[PDB]
């Protein structure tokens, strides 16, 4: 289905197969309590992933294995595009979920936590300032889900190609001109680097957390965590 | 195969 | 900035460091390294020269300078090594007198998957038929767009005008080699997108490297620790 | 300042 889409169709398809902003389990802090509020929610969002994953046109193609190992390896990069677009709205705040918006004093709860927080909110400012499209948004964060594993294969680089002719099309429809859009294109692709440098750290910091025994880990949480080893 | 493997498929 | 698409070609052709060399003389894991780390330690201060080079990176303050090279020291080697690796499949070119393949990344622990990696990545530039001019571009890239992320402002934005040149760079180059509109802007992304990849690579090889430190096995240089130090 | 901070000044 995902190859012989319309650039439209492509967008609507990525577009209902969102997941739901969720709420956490929120109401002092402590660095136990946080974690703890941080991984359930992840743990619940992770079950919707599993189902948005599922309605990603592409990834349905693609054998199981493959679908899980593209998972594994970007489960948190798409944690955190999904944690950054519900931040745009709330500078210098992270909203985790709409009954936990944290901010950068409420970071340091945590060991080792608030140079990452930076890092997503300096994340969330980039997008801001570069007034990024829910459209947008959508298409990269279905790319980094088809990208980030898939050197660790014609068929998903041929999607991903679906998917760029998407991006340029609705900065083309806005009205920007050809230059325009290749650097734009250049410019939310490159941040996807940083997020995958922010995904290594959230990983280590959480694996730490585990070392530590600072929070106990559902299965799930623990399965995504062993596969980057 | 881990639980992510069920999950997967099944969903 | 105000040079043309030809010439921004040019000057970063023209800047290129050289390719080093290691020693001529059954790998331990202590000697690999020391053979690997030596070669990383005189390659970056070339490193250092080639980043003058890099056409708006010395109009930013020392501190940013500083800042996106320690950010970068790794990518920037990774992915030179793989554009030297990209005719030798199977292999790794560190230097043309240290030619490694796969089976040797396992005389250091942690090593091989990280070879892995790299021979995947080559892969991907052959089967991509990544050329020069595309590959300088993207090393450039990596130095000024890595560490980005009021007046700090007014830096920002001077950095983002030069990822910008070079975007158009890329497209120019593919423009002339006669590509389509389309074409251009999905080997523009197929190109960009790789530099997550290389991002992941460095994160693995910096934990790899500063595991190394901790065990002792190898001396590092003060410069080469300094950059360790920086993550 | 830094090593790296002299060799990117000189
Ligand atoms: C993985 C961590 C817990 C879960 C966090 C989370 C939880 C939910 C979510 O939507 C996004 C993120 C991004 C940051 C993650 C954290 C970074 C470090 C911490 O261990
Ligand atoms: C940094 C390491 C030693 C130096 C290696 C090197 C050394 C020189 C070079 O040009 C590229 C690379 C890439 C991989 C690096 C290695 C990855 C892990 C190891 O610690």
């Amino acid at each position: 289905l995902a190859l012989s889409l319309t650039a439209d169709q492509m967008v609507s398809a990525l577009l209902d197969a969102e997941p739901p902003i969720l709420y956490s389990e929120y109401d002092p802090f402590s660095e136990a309590s946080m974690m703890g509020l941080l991984t359930n929610l992840a743990d619940r969002e992770l079950v919707h992933m599993i189902n948005w994953a599922k309605r990603v046109p592409g990834f349905v193609d693609l054998t199981l294995h493959d679908q899980v190992h593209l998972l594994e390896c970007a489960w948190l990069e798409i944690l955190m595009i999904g944690l950054v677009w519900r931040s745009m709205e709330h500078p210098g705040k992270l909203l985790f979920a709409p009954n936990l918006l944290l901010d950068r004093n409420q970071g340091k709860c945590v060991e080792g936590m608030v140079e990452i927080f930076d890092m997503l909110l300096a994340t969330s400012s980039r997008f801001r300032m570069m007034n990024l499209q829910g459209e947008e948004f959508v298409c990269l964060k279905s790319i980094i889900l088809l990208n980030s594993g898939v050197y660790t294969k014609d068929h998903i680089h041929r999607v991903l190609d679906k998917i760029t002719d998407t991006l340029i099309h609705l900065m083309a429809k806005a009205g920007l001109t050809l230059q325009q859009q290749h650097q734009r294109l250049a410019q939310l692709l490159l941040i996807l680097s940083h997020i995958r440098h922010m995904s290594n750290k959230g990983m280590e910091h959480l694996y730490s957390m585990k070392c530590k025994n600072v929070v106990p880990l559902s299965d799930l949480l623990l399965e995504m965590l062993d596969a980057h080893r | 195969h881990k639980l992510l493997h069920k999950l997967l498929q099944d969903s």
